[PDB]
């Protein structure tokens, strides 16, 4: 299910920044959809994921000003960036992950934690701010 | 400090072995409280 | 990014700076510049189908052992940066992706 | 008086304070000087 991303690559600073992502192959109902942005000079920075109850979690280092709306009509996962700074130039990556579970003690007490693994990744679309 | 995951203490008792050993108690409790009575156990009420 | 220089043939063992504080579920990623990252192994040893059956992770047992990854049988084209994603019971949600690892031959 | 802080906090579970990380002042060696020590206490042994 190679995802295709349609990014403009040219967004004026302090404006709206939207990046779409196709799914391709199969629908999106039992998969977790994450979004990772990598900026020059550093590594990738996980943003968040959306699935299940439609309550997408956001990174605590982004002020939660970004939103990840998952669509089902056209099967795309866009990004709505508001109040973006002129230093947001970074290539965005569209990939999904499966939520495994790790258990270390009695699971009835609550001794387990959820970890996500990115099974598939998209080539991404490089988008800057000008 | 604690070296590793922070888990909770707990005791384990067999569900079947406790179940049959608690039906032997209720059979003798019927020798002092009437052969035909409903005997129910409950958890401790209060105190230290 | 961090510097790690290797050569052809000899096996290489690479770990990540972050240290566990419980039961870990580390995963390793391959960020070849340009192409999308590929998951090498999750759950400390559970590589997905397609990845060559020569990258092996450290199993989680007898807490204390460092999470190191072996890339034995290195090839000439291995010039990417790796990523050790550490999940542990205590540290909570692992939002960060850790430090990269440049590969040079 | 101990300055206790939850060992886990935003670490796991509902932020339960089953364990507290309490730092306090005590006179180590000389009776004038007192240095800051700490220890792990259970929630059953510290009263706010
Ligand atoms: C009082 O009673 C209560 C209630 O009975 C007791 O509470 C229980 O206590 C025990 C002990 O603390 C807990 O055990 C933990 O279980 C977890 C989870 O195990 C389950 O899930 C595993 C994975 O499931 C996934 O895959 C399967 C397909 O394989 C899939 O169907 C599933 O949906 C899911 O996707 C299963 O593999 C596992 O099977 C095991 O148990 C079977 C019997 O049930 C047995 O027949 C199997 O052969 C197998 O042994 C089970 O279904 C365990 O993960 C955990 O152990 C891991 O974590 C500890 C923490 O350090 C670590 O030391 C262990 O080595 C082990 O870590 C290995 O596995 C990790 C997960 O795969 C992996 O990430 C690690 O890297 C590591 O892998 C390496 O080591 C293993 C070890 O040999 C090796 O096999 C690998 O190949 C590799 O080398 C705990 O054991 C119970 O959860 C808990 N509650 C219940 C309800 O049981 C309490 O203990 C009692 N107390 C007293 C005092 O009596
Ligand atoms: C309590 O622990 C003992 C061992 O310390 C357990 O005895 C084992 O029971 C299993 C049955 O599932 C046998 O296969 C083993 O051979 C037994 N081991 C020994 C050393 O006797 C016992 O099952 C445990 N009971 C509970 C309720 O946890
Ligand atoms: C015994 O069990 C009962 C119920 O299983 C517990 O009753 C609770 O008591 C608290 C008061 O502290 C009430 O607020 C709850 O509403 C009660 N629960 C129910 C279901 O009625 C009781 O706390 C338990 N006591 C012990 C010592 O185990
Ligand atoms: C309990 O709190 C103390 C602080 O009083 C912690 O000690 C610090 O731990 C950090 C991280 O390991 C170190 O960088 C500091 O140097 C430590 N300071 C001192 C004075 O020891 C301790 O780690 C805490 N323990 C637990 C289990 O949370
Ligand atoms: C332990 O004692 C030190 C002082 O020796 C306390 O630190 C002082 O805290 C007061 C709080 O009003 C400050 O005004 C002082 O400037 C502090 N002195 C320092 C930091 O050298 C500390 O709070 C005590 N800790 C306890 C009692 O748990
Ligand atoms: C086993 O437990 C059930 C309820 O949990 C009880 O009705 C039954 O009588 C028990 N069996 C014996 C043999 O005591
Ligand atoms: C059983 O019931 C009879 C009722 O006839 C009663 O007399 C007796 O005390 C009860 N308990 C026994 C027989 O152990």
């Amino acid at each position: 299910v190679q995802l295709q991303e349609s990014g403009p690559g040219l967004v004026k600073p302090s404006e709206t920044l939207s990046v779409t992502c196709s799914v391709s192959g199969d629908s999106m109902n039992n998969y977790y959809w994450t979004w990772i942005r990598q900026s020059p000079g550093k590594g990738l920075e996980w943003i968040g994921y959306i699935s299940d109850r439609e309550s997408a979690t956001y990174n605590p280092s982004l002020n939660s000003r970004v939103v990840i709306s998952r669509d089902t009509s056209k099967n795309q996962l866009s990004l709505k960036l508001n109040s973006v700074t002129p230093a947001d130039t970074a290539v965005y990556y569209c990939a999904t992950a499966r939520r495994g579970q790790r258990i270390y003690g009695v699971v009835s007490f609550g001794e387990f934690f959820y970890y996500y693994s990115m099974d598939v990744w998209g080539k991404g679309t490089t988008v800057t701010v000008s | 400090d604690i070296i590793g995951d922070i888990r909770q203490a707990h005791c384990n008792v067999s569900k079947a072995t406790w179940n049959e050993t608690l039906g032997k108690v209720v059979k003798q409790l019927r020798k002092h409280f009437g052969n035909n009575t409903i005997i129910r156990f409950a958890n401790s009420s209060g105190g230290d | 990014v961090r510097p790690l220089s290797v050569a052809l043939g000899e096996t290489a063992r690479i770990s990540c700076g972050r240290q566990a504080l419980g039961s870990r579920a580390v995963q390793w990623y391959q960020h070849r510049p340009g192409q999308a990252p590929i998951l090498l192994i999750y759950n400390n040893q559970d590589r997905p189908s397609g990845i060559p059956e020569r990258f092996s992770g450290t199993p989680d047992i007898n807490f204390g052992t460092r999470a190191t990854l072996t890339i034995s049988g290195v090839e000439a084209g291995d010039e990417a940066d790796y990523y050790c994603h550490m999940w542990d019971s205590r540290s909570g949600f692992s939002w960060s992706f850790g430090g990269a690892t440049r590969l040079t031959v | 008086t101990l300055q206790c802080t939850n060992v886990t906090n935003n670490i796991t579970d509902d932020m339960r304070g089953e364990l507290k990380n309490c730092s306090f002042n005590m006179t180590t060696e000389l009776r004038d000087k007192k240095q800051k020590v700490y220890s792990l206490f259970y929630r059953l042994d510290v009263v706010q």
